[PDB]
């Protein structure tokens, strides 16, 4: 459910 | 940046924005050759763009300057987050004036409640996207570590602090990582992550800059 703030955001499973 | 307010053009003068063809993340200047930034930002062909307020029309006070040098925090691990810095070398010095300053590293972590302004050109919206023309702004207040682990089970390393709400609507977002979290004046934070933006009881995450001082200091007198 993570995810960073960048353009595009990378996210986790979680 | 969601619930914020437009800063004023270079209001916010060692806010930069690392640009790709477009914005794509935040930094912050420290000297007039280095910038601070997320380590996830990393990627070739980086241009540092100083000065700006509207990042789609050159207004006057833009300095453009390429990224000479990249450096990944060398223990950054790309799932948990955790060492989440960069520092970047500009080809040839800023020049520094009233709209292009440094800001300065912090000497001390901040507590628990210490107000802090969070800056950059992220999406405005929590639900659906809208990409700010001009630089916006947030202040928030620092958490306690025990409910940013309340908030992240397992998720928080000692090198990670929350700021924010929980009640929602404030928050760094999508477009502000790397960017700066300042508190009094010190340079405190780097925008990193969170579930989602602005929701409910899950605030955003910074890297502790604190915990950092030591390795750029080293960093940037080595290179
Ligand atoms: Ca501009």
């Amino acid at each position: 459910g993570r995810a960073t703030k960048s353009i595009p955001p990378i996210a986790f499973p979680d | 940046i969601v619930g914020g307010y437009t800063c004023g053009a270079n209001t916010v003068p060692y806010q930069v924005s690392l640009n790709s063809g477009y914005h794509f993340c935040g930094g912050s200047l420290i000297n007039s050759q280095w910038v601070v930034s997320a380590a996830h930002c990393y990627k070739s062909g980086i241009q540092v763009r100083l000065g700006e307020d509207n990042i789609n029309v050159v207004e006057g006070n833009e300095q453009f300057i390429s990224a000479s040098k990249s450096i990944v925090h060398p223990s950054y691990n790309s799932n948990t987050l955790n060492n989440d810095i960069m520092l970047i070398k500009l080809k040839s010095a800023a020049s520094l004036n009233s709209r292009v300053a440094s800001i300065s590293l912090p000497t001390s972590c901040a507590s628990a409640g210490t107000q802090c302004l969070i800056s950059g050109w992220g999406n405005t919206k929590s639900s659906g996207t809208s990409y700010p023309d001009v630089l916006k702004c947030l202040k928030a207040p620092i958490l306690s570590d025990s409910s940013c682990k309340s908030a992240y089970p397992g998720q928080i390393t000692s090198n990670m602090f929350c700021a924010g709400y929980l009640e929602g609507g404030k928050d760094s977002c999508q477009g502000d990582s790397g960017g700066p979290v300042v508190c009094s004046g010190k340079l405190q934070g780097i925008v990193s992550w969170g579930s989602g933006c602005a929701q409910k009881n899950k605030p955003g995450v910074y890297t502790k800059v604190c915990n950092y001082v030591s390795w750029i200091k080293q960093t940037i007198a080595s290179n």
